[PDB]
């Protein structure tokens, strides 16, 4: 398996899990999974009343050290009940690492915001406001960052379509740009690609 | 003539030969100016002035569980009883059994590919008919 | 206590931004969509699926393009179970019906049956 | 002006329909042979309760529950629809 | 049933949340109407105002209408910091659509929406 | 081989010219419909069948890998043609 | 019924409404507002333009591609009017000017034009045809452009049957020459009396009317609901505006008094209420700018 395929990291693997264990049994109070991924990057799957507690540890920690905020991510899954499930990507500078923590929330619980340990999150966390419509107490400067001043709706939600529900135009009767009902003259055209064959045996759940 | 809907073309129950209901789905759209069945019917009593109880479809399937309720329980076959009484009402007159042969009207497959609207303008129909009759 | 009783059904339909004619208009179809006889894999007959009731799309008059005013026509949704399926058209305010799932039933299947003595379940050639 | 059509719905299964079972059973066809012109529809269903509709003239239904009743209440019911005719 | 709030505790601060940021709308649609140069009255956007907040007049939720009044208290914020331009602020007014049919007849004369 | 409708307009090698009481005529009045007057199948039928002394001859439409997808056609059947799937290109076996 | 003129979408930008449409005179002021309310329901709009094309641009963005169809035509060809109305189903006409010129006067311009517009599309077979008059056309009138127009107004009646003739009283609006005509004079006052119409109430009864086939053969006079006279409107409009090229023959139409004429219908017999002038003079006249209401009667 030597020239197509991706060479596995084993020493950081192992790594990877031995400070996974640790994070775990530092912190049980929050820490609900571990994982390590085959491609050898650590999560961390918290409660989200820890995100401070958490992220201030391995800012803080001199074990961890992640002193860098690289991202933060929101991903709408609907089929769960706290649907929303947030993302830190924290890079450790002095260990040269990273590590992936992970919670969860639904549209009406309120998340705590992160910029007591990183101020990186302010617009993030923000920009969670904006495309998913997660809620972060004691934020600085909550507002939206991203869609149009009168925008309804979250747009990264999988409920909400492609295209909007608006569309704008100018309009030489009122002499101003409005917002209308959306049309399209061609609709999208909706691939269903999916293969009826199951792809990797892996990643086979089992049935009912 | 007051143009409908077809069975691709509105959410519609179709009840099947052992009484199970079964709900249609919108696939396209009635072409031109035609419209769903019900809703032909429905504005027709608003403009006679005899305006019936429905709105929507669902109203329309409320009206159809008070007239009948099986006719909303879809992918069901609710069973039926009273053979007996239905003997015993069969009873009453002697109606006589005609000598003419019970001949059904679809003997050969030349008969079978148009029997509906629908499959006498379909012109792959058509061709069947053309193929089994050479 | 730092905990509030919110006894009350769970409804968002104020927040989502979706405007009235696209909650309490549309009929969410619930189901588990049926295996593609073009083929014999199962994989896609493994999830539930939320989607929409079609509506109008007509002709382009410059193009003849498919032109629609439906935002929910390529709107489908992925669930694992019916109920979150359920609770996910519930939360929404869409009025909803569920197409339960059609497993195949299990089959007798017998190779030594194609070759009986006195059945009729022999094959006349192989 | 008068009764064109009875429906009377119905469980196989619930108890509750039980006497209205009673009632077809022994005594819908010496109705159905004292109203020969008058549809009266008997339909079964999985979970329903015992129910009596009367379409009269001119698009009038009335509707009587029949839920847990004997099979004389429902006789009684039913004559009093017949002999209503409003 | 436990779920953690977001302001309220429950309805009754929600409905003094509500009514602070009434307030605060009240108080600002002349000032809306002024610098925007709006063209129209200020009992007009008083009553788009009204219209507003009775649309979601329907919720019990606390959680929900702390929401409703976190994205209100967003689009004064919007407002009174002129960051909508005069189109944002008449985008409330749906000027140039024309209006829907609302009985079954005129429904069922322009196509098939229900 | 174009042809023209009583309308004046020039039909498509698909078939499609606009009717008369059609409105949509009306973006072609000032200007032109571009139509093209090389129909294939026109042109595919001006190719001569070419006589071959196998049962089963390949057709990649010519170049090598600049034609289509090499294909298998067999040339049993002596009142039809094999006529390759993508070029059109149509074979007999000469016997 | 065609199947390409058959309505389909939800009457926005993208849908179809069946509306095939020459508005000749899309150029000037009741055009831009007409393209723009019959594009904006996703209709056919041909454009016959006179003028440089770089003066049809905003006409551009009223509607989805393909639905404006600009080409020349001349008042004096009678082919290029052809060529214009051959597959319309409705011909609206709005050719107008208040001053005459070099090579045109108001009997070309009212009379010979419209004429010529209504029996091309007599003779082509379309469907609607509307004829915008004014409401004071008489032909004892005093002033030119009144006389002619009573004048067209007869032709189009007798060579289109069926010609939807429209009385605007004074129409008012932002690319208007009646309130950019007063806030722009710095004629006096006498005992005239004016009911001025807004512009998107016409506009609006011009489509309605497209849209009513009962309205085929009528005659409605589209009038404001508030009847000024000359003085106390001249006055408002300088007190909205902040403030303390003519001809006779527009002196004579200011000193004409808008007419009243019950027997024809008006907006509101098309489901147009009109909009009053106290709600839009203020959007009119804010342009003017480096307020207590006129006196109806
Ligand atoms: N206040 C008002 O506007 C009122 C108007 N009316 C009537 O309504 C009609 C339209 O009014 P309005 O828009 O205001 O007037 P405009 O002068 O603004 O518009 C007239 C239109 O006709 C075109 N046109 C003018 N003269 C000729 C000509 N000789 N040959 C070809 N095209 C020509 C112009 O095009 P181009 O730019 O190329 O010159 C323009 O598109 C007129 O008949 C007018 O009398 C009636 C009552 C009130
Ligand atoms: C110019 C345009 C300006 C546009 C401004 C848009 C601002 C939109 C803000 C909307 C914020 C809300 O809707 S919060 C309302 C939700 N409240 C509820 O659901 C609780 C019910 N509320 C009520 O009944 C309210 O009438 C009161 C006043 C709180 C209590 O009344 P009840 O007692 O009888
Ligand atoms: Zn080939």
């Amino acid at each position: 398996t030597r020239p197509t395929v991706r060479p596995r990291n084993d020493v950081a693997h192992k790594q990877l899990s031995a400070f996974g264990e640790y994070v775990a049994e530092i912190l049980p109070k929050y820490v609900q999974q571990v994982q390590v991924s085959c491609f050898s990057e650590l999560e961390i799957c918290i409660h989200p009343d820890g995100v401070i507690p958490v992220l201030t540890f391995l800012r803080d920690h001199s074990n961890a050290q992640f002193k860098s905020l690289a991202d933060l991510t929101a991903v709408d899954i609907p089929t769960r009940q706290n649907r929303f499930e947030i993302v830190y990507n924290l890079l450790s500078l002095r260990f040269n690492s990273r590590i992936r923590v992970k919670t969860y929330t639904d549209e009406l619980t309120p998340v705590e915001s992160s910029v007591s340990v990183y101020k990186a999150a302010n617009w993030y966390e923000r920009e969670i406001w904006d495309m998913f419509g997660v809620f972060f107490a004691n934020h600085p400067d909550l507002r939206r960052i991203l869609t149009d001043y009168g925008f309804e709706g979250h747009p990264f939600r999988k409920d909400f379509p492609l295209s909007g529900y608006v569309e704008l135009r100018y309009d030489d009767e009122v002499k101003r740009v409005v917002a209308e009902p959306v049309e399209l003259a061609q609709e999208f055209r909706k691939f269903d690609l999916n293969s009826p064959w199951e792809a990797f045996p892996a990643y086979r759940q089992p049935p009912e | 003539i007051l143009p409908g809907a077809a069975y691709t073309e509105k959410s519609a129950t179709y009840v099947n030969t052992e009484g199970r209901a079964q709900q249609t789905k919108v696939a396209v759209m009635p072409p031109g100016l035609a419209r769903e069945d019900w809703k032909i019917i429905r504005a027709l009593s608003e403009i006679a002035g005899m305006t019936l109880p429905y709105d929507t479809l669902d109203q329309v399937r409320n009206r159809l569980e008070e007239v009948s309720p099986n006719l909303v329980r879809y992918d069901d076959v609710e069973g039926a009883n009273y053979f007996q009484q239905a003997s015993e009402l069969s009873k009453l007159v002697n109606q006589q059994l005609l000598a003419d042969p019970l001949v059904p009207p679809q003997l050969t497959i030349k008969d079978f590919y148009m029997t509906d609207s629908i499959s006498r303008a379909s012109q792959t129909m058509a061709k069947c008919v053309k193929a089994v009759t050479e | 206590t730092q905990l509030i009783t919110v006894d009350e059904k769970l409804d968002i339909t104020t927040l989502t931004g979706v405007p009235e004619e696209h909650i309490k208009t549309r009929k969410a179809r619930i189901f588990v969509p049926a295996r593609n006889n073009m083929q014999s894999g199962v994989n896609n007959t493994k999830k539930w699926k939320m989607e929409f009731d079609t509506r109008e799309r007509w002709e382009n008059p410059l193009m003849g393009w498919a032109s629609t005013a439906d935002p929910l026509s390529n709107l489908v949704l992925t669930f694992s179970t019916k109920e979150d399926a359920i609770a996910f058209a519930e939360k929404n305010g869409w009025s909803y019906d569920v197409e339960e799932r059609k497993v195949p039933k299990p089959k007798s299947k017998s190779y030594g049956a194609n070759f009986s003595w006195n059945k009729r379940t022999r094959v006349s050639t192989k | 002006l008068g009764l064109r059509e009875i429906r009377i719905h119905l469980c196989q299964r619930s108890p509750g329909s039980q006497g209205v079972r009673d009632f077809i059973e022994k005594r819908y066809v010496e109705l159905k042979k004292a109203n020969p012109d008058l549809p009266i529809l008997i339909r079964e269903c999985s979970d329903v309760q015992p129910k009596l509709w009367a379409r009269y003239a001119f698009g009038q239904e009335k509707n009587v529950s029949l839920n847990n009743f004997s099979a004389d209440q429902v006789t009684r019911a039913l004559e009093n629809v017949l002999s209503s005719k409003a | 049933t436990s779920v953690k709030p977001i302001f309220s505790r429950d309805m009754n601060e929600a409905k003094r949340r509500v009514r602070e940021l009434y307030r605060a709308w009240y108080r600002e649609v002349p000032n809306t109407v002024h610098l925007f140069q709006l063209d129209i009255s200020v009992k007009q956007g008083r009553d788009k105002v009204r219209e507003m907040f009775k649309k979601n007049a329907h919720v019990t939720d606390p959680r929900v209408v702390d929401l409703l009044v976190i994205k209100g208290k967003m689009e004064l914020e919007e407002t009174i910091n002129v960051w909508k331009q005069r189109t944002h602020v008449m985008r409330f007014f749906h000027e140039t659509e024309a209006p829907r049919p609302k009985d079954f007849l005129s429904k069922f004369y322009v196509g098939h929406d229900p | 081989g174009v042809r023209t409708s009583p309308t004046g307009e020039k039909v498509t090698h698909t078939g499609q010219v606009y009717d008369d009481e059609d409105y949509r005529r009306v973006r072609f009045v000032g200007r032109q419909k571009e139509v093209n007057e090389n129909f294939a199948i026109d042109l595919i039928a001006e190719q001569p069948v070419s006589q071959v002394g196998s049962r089963v001859i390949s057709c990649d439409g010519g170049g090598g890998a600049l034609g289509h997808p090499r294909v298998y056609i067999n040339l049993d059947k002596e009142t039809k043609t094999g006529t390759c799937g993508y070029c059109g290109l149509q074979f007999r076996q000469q016997h | 019924l065609h199947h390409a003129v058959i309505p389909h979408g939800k009457g926005g930008r993208s849908s179809v409404s069946g509306i095939v449409a020459t508005v000749f005179g899309a150029t000037g002021f009741l055009g831009r507002y007409l393209v723009n309310h019959l594009g904006r329901m996703g209709s056919q709009v041909i454009v016959p333009y006179r003028c440089e094309p770089y003066d049809t641009m905003h006409l551009r963005p009223m509607g989805d591609l393909g639905q404006i169809i600009f080409m020349d035509w001349n008042g004096r060809d009678k082919d290029s009017i052809r060529r214009a109305v051959e597959h319309s189903n409705v011909v609206i006409n709005l050719v107008g000017r208040e001053w005459e010129t070099k090579n045109f006067d108001f009997e070309d311009v009212f009379v010979k034009i419209p004429q010529a517009i209504a029996q091309v599309s007599k003779e082509a077979g379309v469907e609607k045809f509307i004829h915008i008059s004014h409401l004071n056309a008489d032909i004892k009138s005093s002033s030119k452009y009144l006389r002619n127009k009573a004048v067209g107004e007869k032709e189009v009646r007798e060579t289109f049957p069926e010609a939807t003739i429209i009385k605007p009283a004074d129409i008012f609006g932002r690319e208007d020459r009646f309130l950019n005509y007063f806030a722009n004079i710095r004629s006096l006052g006498k005992k005239t009396v004016k009911q001025p119409v807004y512009i998107v109430d016409v506009t609006k009864g011009i489509i309605n009317a497209i849209k009513d086939p009962d309205a085929r053969g009528k005659t409605f006079a589209f009038v404001g609901p508030n009847r000024y006279l000359l003085f106390d409107l001249v006055q408002y409009v300088f007190a909205v505006a902040h403030r303390p090229w003519t001809t006779r023959d527009k002196v004579e139409r200011i000193h004409t008094t808008d007419r009243t004429l019950p027997h024809l219908p008006g907006l509101e017999d098309l489901g147009v209420q009109a909009t009053p002038l106290e709600l839009k003079a203020i959007e009119v006249l804010r342009r003017h700018r480096t307020v207590q209401p006129a006196k109806t009667v």
